[PDB]
RNA sequence: UCAGACCUCAGAUCAGACGCGGCGACCCGCUGAAUUUAAGCAUAUUACUAAGCGGAGGAAAAGAAACUAACCAGGAUUCCCCCAGUAACGGCGAGUGAAGAGGGAAGAGCCCAGCGCCGAAUCCCCGCCCGCGGGCGCGGGACGUGUGGCGUACGGGAGACCGGACCCCCCCGGCGCGCGGGGGCCCAAGUCCUUCUGAUCGAGGCCCAGCCCGCGGACGGUGUUAGGCCGGUGGCGGCCCCCGGCGCGGCGGGACCCGGUCUCCUCGGAGUCGGGUUGUUUGGGAAUGCAGCCCAAAGCGGGUGGUAAACUCCAUCUAAGGCUAAAUACCGGCACGAGACCGAUAGCGGACAAGUACCGUAAGGGAAAGUUGAAAAGAACUUUGAAGAGAGAGUUCAAGAGGGCGUGAAACCGUUAAGAGGUAAACGGGUGGGGUCCGUGCGGUCCGCCCGGAGGAUUCAACCCGGCGGGUCCGCCGGCCGGACCGGGCCACUCGGCGGGACGC
RNA sequence: UCUUGAAACACGGACCAAGGAGUCUAACGCGCGCGCGAGUCGGAGGGACGCGAAACCCUGUGGCGCAAUGAAGGUGAGGGCCGGGGCGCCCCGGCUGAGGUGGGAUCCCGCCGCGCCGGCGGGCGCACCACCGGCCCGUCUCGCCCGCCCCGUCGGGGAGGUGGAGCGUGAGCGCGCGCGAUAGGACCCGAAAGAUGGUGAAC
RNA sequence: UGGGUAUAGGGGCGAAAGACUAAUCGAACCAUCUAGUAGCUGGUUCCCUCCGAAGUUUCCCUCAGGAUAGCUGGCGCUCGU
RNA sequence: ACGAGUAGGAGGGCCGCCGCGGUGGGCGCGGAAGCCCCGGGCGAGGGCCCGGGUGGAGCCGCCGCGGGUGCAGAUCUUGGUGGUAGUAGCAAAUAUUCAAACGAGAACUUUGAAGGCCGAAGUGGAGAAGGGUUCCAUGUGAACAGCAGUUGAACAUGGGUCAGUCGGUCCUAAGAGAUGGGCGAGCGCCGUUCGGAAGGGCGGCCGAUCGAAAGGGA
RNA sequence: GACUCUUAGCGGUGGAUCACUCGGCUCGUGCGUCGAUGAAGAACGCAGCUAGCUGCGAGAAUUAGUGUGAAUUGCAGGACAGAUCAUCGACACUUCGAACGCACCUUGCGGCCCCGGGCCCGGGGCCACGCCUGUCUGAGGGUCGCU
């Protein structure tokens, strides 16, 4: 079966694969079906945005992605508490709530609190009964300039701010970057073996 | 833009035909089980047999669609547009432009608000492009082949 | 062109729906154009064929100017019989020759309560 | 207990309901192979497949963390992309093989038991009475061996204080008032002229705009090949009868006080986790899941932290209770649209009285078979024969279409015509003969240019003249247009990990 | 047709008609064509909006390349010229950006014989190849310097051999075509068997 | 000897022949797994131009077969000429 | 200058087939495709063009594009037809003959006569299982009845099976099979007494039901 | 010249080829609905002339309702003046079958209630099993009470 120089291949076709083969001949019709479903959903919630509630800014877990951010599931109960929003009233005005998410730092906590205070500034709350507004209801002059928002509410963008150019000091020139990394690995590797000698 | 075509999976195989083996002066082909039917004793599976399975039945998962690079798809348009500006290539294509005002035939935007066919027909008569429409009428014929049944 | 996804352009579907059309549908299919005097009087171009209607054959072997009254509307055969459009068999007995309704023009309409109601609807639109 | 109650367990053709079978493409729970690959073969693979059994729904299932991760943290489930033919598994051979993260589709979250507060505050049934729901019963029951309200880990409750509610909102019925379907009836224009044809739908024509319509030149029918003959097609087209929604108002009947602080108080699921062992399963490897048996928990507990174990730190979740739409699947069914597909030995076995005829005791097996003509006009009548079957006649464009009838090949056969024939017949090469055809001897068998001569006929030629046209891709002009082009002004300009720079208008 | 050998007393073939056998999907390799090029590709999805299930536009998450090497902890690819200094065998400054030897299409120059054409005299030498340095990772031998807030079982560098699918001023990526070896019914037809379920004591 | 019953496929039944179990028995029949596999036979469809073999080496539970080297063809390319 | 070629490789094809995008103001009832041809040709070949005949409605060239694209073989598949061949054969169970009738037609039918066979464990007369209208009458002579047929168990059209006392029905025989119970992942299986099993008139029964057209049975 | 061989015309056998296509296959889309109120499947029967197919259920080749508006048609007929067709909200819908009184290789064998006719005949409604709630009738020192 083998021949002159080649690659040892691994064809995973030793089962009855032809019995289970999914073709994508309905992919164009699926694109129209989802597009049509979004148009029907938009008419259902006519003033409300078609995307849905507001998603918070979250930091991706792993080292491969902990530099960028994305849209999470919902705002933490601590962020709702800091922004002065009740956990149950938030879902009525289109705010996603995630009772599971934690806040280990104040950088991510204040990131969404600002995002959550900014969304409530753009809210146009219609009255429960149009013939009698209430305290939380917006004024009739503001209800006229109320259109359905298309796309995600407050798209999460990460605009990179430039580090200001500065004259290099002698302390930065004398800093040994390679020596500080090799010694950091040794001090973190020999930390336990030195802690026993101290006893 | 073409639709997938394929032969049924059960074609030529929805029969319990067993080869008679050797020693019967037959051709060792799977033959239909006995009975009071003229089908009994006939080949049923091979591609050479009448009513059998075709060789390599066409599968629906054939790679019908080809993907082209966006840079090449735009390249071909820039070349087809550049070719629509030469009088030799338009005439060699067969269009009747021997009397049009200019080879790149740009008209005013007033023609984008037309709403009747007689307005469009009159525009083609003024631009001397109606001779190409009459050439389409002279080419209206019937296809040669099984396309007429499809 | 045809843009409705509810209408078919398939030759087999349109031929099957024609040869297997019900009787009340074959009536609409077996229509015939009105004469110049009738198309201007009622403002109707064509009407479904009727038994007591008088027609003129415009195409075929029996075409001419002789106004003949229809004697039978054979929807099962997609053909009508006219009073003078006929031929003699071998045994001398005469037999009517079938003429398609789209090949005859209506010169006189059998006007009853139902015929005038259709002429009013077709002319209203 | 006026002496019987309760518990447990029976009977009924008791009153009123429910279950059963089919389908099973997709889906859920079990069960379970071997061909095959390893060039043998035993683990492995085939395959956690087929066959077998059970259970549903238009989807199912799963699903709101006893999770991932080790980060600057993520945050129910399902599906797609990627991770990745990678980590890992494997006679470490053949082969097998995921997940976290990341990008998308879709996004919706919730309810108990326990705990302790509330006079069981809860529910069914019968009868009656009102408009499938409601009241009424001094009606019958269920229930304290625990119904309902509050309340569920995101904590919760109570009491105070504070700020806001309080015929509003919310829910269910149907009325006022305007938008997705179902079924009907309609909705533009040549049978104009000439001609061919058995039949036009052919061919040509139809003053200046090329006959008319065109938001209609899809398709089909019509005796040929039709936008305009007909049905249709086109049209944010008309009309009529229904159906199902949504929005805005009022009417009727039902729900019904929410937040913020402090204090005080309260807080969870057991023959289950887990350990051992066995079998099976998995990429999961000192055990990924599942199950049998034994052992058998704890409550600063318990589970997880991909190598067994002890000590310790840390992170994360809160198992042993339940519900929940969307994105997703669909070879069955129902109804549609389509085809670079097949075109009657093909495509489904089945274009037809096809799962039919027929076969087998049965389980099952399972065909062959489409075409007269435009219209039956399907051959009257005469004549031979007992009759099939013929001869005339007749229909038709055609019987050279005469009822398994369009076209009618080959093998094979009859017959005619030609030639030939004792080394089977056929075959290559070469020529001869014959035959059938083709092209030729028509006033034979030669053209073109120019020139010489003759004969007759000219919108008669060179040259000149006035205007026109084209070429010089010939010299002066003048515009226009493009920029890795130069210097000045101006822009909703734009632009970049710099008001200036650059870009272009 | 198999065969060393077929007119064979070797096999198939009475005759004619139609049907009848190298396919498709995945993945790999090379060659070729195309696009862009240290990039390259939307192959999920999204958005413009009869044929239109097309085409158009956006999205680079990600894949494949741009870095290799070690089992791993890990570490990780600049040569040359000039001057000064050290004289062992490697310090400093400057100018530059891949060295040296042999060969080398092409280009350049001189001279001669006729601003062209032949003689031999040199030069800058592409790609590539032979060879010699140099550098990165693994490993080994011999070693005397150096660094620090986390001075230690610490972390760094040298010299000389050697292992590597390296570096040494990228060449890949996407798409299509063809062929080749594969796994799939796999060019077509063929087993003796094996398995699951079921039907028969009318013989 | 009829009829009615009983035993069903690795089973039945057998005064025993591997007999018989629906013309089928040293393991019935039916459908499926299944287009099971085959280093083994058979066949494998148009023309032309150009080039053109090997039955040998090594290894193989190989010796009717593969892997490998050789022989072949294609594609070129670096130069000379 | 050169020219062999199997296996094999490669290239060229204005060789051929089906379908698609283009294109030829292509072709066609004044006759397309197909088919036939002792018709004229062309190309080295694959093949192609033209003419005639037949046919009756579609078809083709060129540039690209997609293949279920080219047959003499496979004891190929399906269908059709030959030589064999007017050949094998129409030879088991003794046997027919004469006259007449009907009829186009008689070795075969019918009637009569003669001669024979079965010889009462029949070639006789009636049933069971099985068959299912084959039964009967009339008519047909086309296909079938392996010659013929005026005949038929063929074909066509009508008709025909009458029950208290014949059998089924009733009883259980070997058996089979529910209920309780047990098992089993499950469809289900095991099981025929084994459980509050009496639906009647003080009750015993012990096992529902099915199972004989040859048993029992007015 | 019989026979034989080749070629051609014509005629046979045969069915290719071509043209035709109310069929298939594939893809896509929307629905995605069975049954004790008797399902799927099966049996039998139903038309003036009717075998198969198809459609129906003793109201049987269809009834009513509604839409449509003159046919159906092989032939006869007068039914037929709202013909015909479509649609389908009314009504009807034999037997077997989960199949349900017990059985079924039987149109076998019963029981209860009611009605009509003369215990018999006919008609109508009922009688499977499992199980839920309730009712009624019970059972046992099983646990108590009262005697
Ligand atoms: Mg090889
Ligand atoms: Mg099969
Ligand atoms: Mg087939
Ligand atoms: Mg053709
Ligand atoms: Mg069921
Ligand atoms: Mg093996
Ligand atoms: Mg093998
Ligand atoms: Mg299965
Ligand atoms: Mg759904
Ligand atoms: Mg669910
Ligand atoms: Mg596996
Ligand atoms: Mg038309
Ligand atoms: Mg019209
Ligand atoms: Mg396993
Ligand atoms: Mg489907
Ligand atoms: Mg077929
Ligand atoms: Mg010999
Ligand atoms: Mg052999
Ligand atoms: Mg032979
Ligand atoms: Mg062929
Ligand atoms: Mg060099
Ligand atoms: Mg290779
Ligand atoms: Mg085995
Ligand atoms: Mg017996
Ligand atoms: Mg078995
Ligand atoms: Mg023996
Ligand atoms: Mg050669
Ligand atoms: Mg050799
Ligand atoms: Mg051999
Ligand atoms: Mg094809
Ligand atoms: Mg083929
Ligand atoms: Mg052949
Ligand atoms: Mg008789
Ligand atoms: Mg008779
Ligand atoms: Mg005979
Ligand atoms: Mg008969
Ligand atoms: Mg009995
Ligand atoms: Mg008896
Ligand atoms: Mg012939």
């Amino acid at each position: 079966a083998p021949s002159r120089n080649g690659m040892i291949l691994k064809p995973h076709f030793h089962k009855d694969w032809q019995r289970r083969v999914t073709t994508w001949f309905n992919q164009p019709a699926r694109k129209i079906r989802r597009r049509k479903a979004r148009q029907v959903k938009a008419r259902l919630v006519a003033p409300r945005p078609v995307s849905g509630p507001v998603r918070p800014v979250v930091r991706c877990p792993t080292n491969r992605y902990h530099t960028k951010v994305r849209a999470g599931r919902g705002f933490s109960l601590e962020e709702l508490k800091a922004a002065g929003i009740n956990k149950k009233v938030a879902r009525t005005i289109g705010i996603s709530v995630d009772p599971r998410r934690r806040n280990k730092s104040t950088e991510g906590l204040q990131t969404n609190v600002q995002r959550l205070k900014e969304y409530r500034s753009k809210l146009i709350v219609f009255p429960r009964k149009p013939s009698a507004p209430k305290k939380g209801d917006s004024t009739a002059e503001e209800l006229k300039l109320a259109t359905q928002l298309k796309g995600p509410i407050m798209p999460i963008r990460s605009v990179y701010k430039k580090e200001k150019a500065r004259v290099i000091t002698e302390e930065e020139k004398n800093f040994k970057a390679f020596a500080s990394l090799r010694m950091a690995r040794a001090n973190a590797r020999l930390f336990g073996i030195r802690a026993k000698k101290a006893k | 833009n073409r639709q997938p075509y394929a032969v049924s999976k059960l074609a030529g195989h929805q029969t319990s035909a067993e080869s008679w083996g050797t020693g019967r002066a037959v051709a060792r082909i799977p033959r239909v089980r006995g009975g009071g039917t003229h089908r009994s004793g006939q080949g049923a599976f091979g591609n050479m047999c009448r009513g059998g399975r075709m060789f390599a039945p066409t599968k629906t998962w054939r790679r019908w669609h080809r993907r082209v690079n966006t840079t090449q798809k735009r390249y071909a348009v820039c070349s087809a547009l550049a070719a629509s500006a030469l009088p030799a290539l338009i005439m060699s294509k067969g269009h009747r432009i021997e009397e049009i005002p200019e080879v790149p035939l740009v008209v005013e935007d007033k023609v984008e608000s037309y709403k009747k066919t007689k307005e469009a027909v009159l525009l083609l008569k003024k631009l001397k492009a109606w001779n190409d429409i009459k050439k389409v009428y002279a080419s209206q014929r019937m296809r040669a082949g099984k396309g007429k049944m499809r | 062109m045809k843009f409705s996804p509810f209408v078919t352009s398939d030759r087999s579907k349109n031929r099957k729906r024609h040869f297997n059309a019900p009787s009340h549908v074959r009536r609409k299919i077996m229509s015939s154009p009105l004469s110049k005097e009738l198309r201007q009087k009622y403002s109707v171009r064509s009407m479904p064929i009727r038994k007591d209607d008088e027609v003129q054959v415009v195409r075929g072997h029996y075409k001419g100017q002789q106004i003949g009254k229809v004697v039978q509307v054979y929807r099962k055969k997609y053909v009508i019989y006219i009073e003078r459009v006929q031929r003699e068999k071998a045994n001398g007995t005469t037999v009517h020759v079938g003429i398609h309704p789209s090949k005859v023009v209506i010169t006189r309409l059998k006007l009853d309560k139902d015929r005038k109601k259709i002429l009013e609807r077709k002319a209203k639109s």
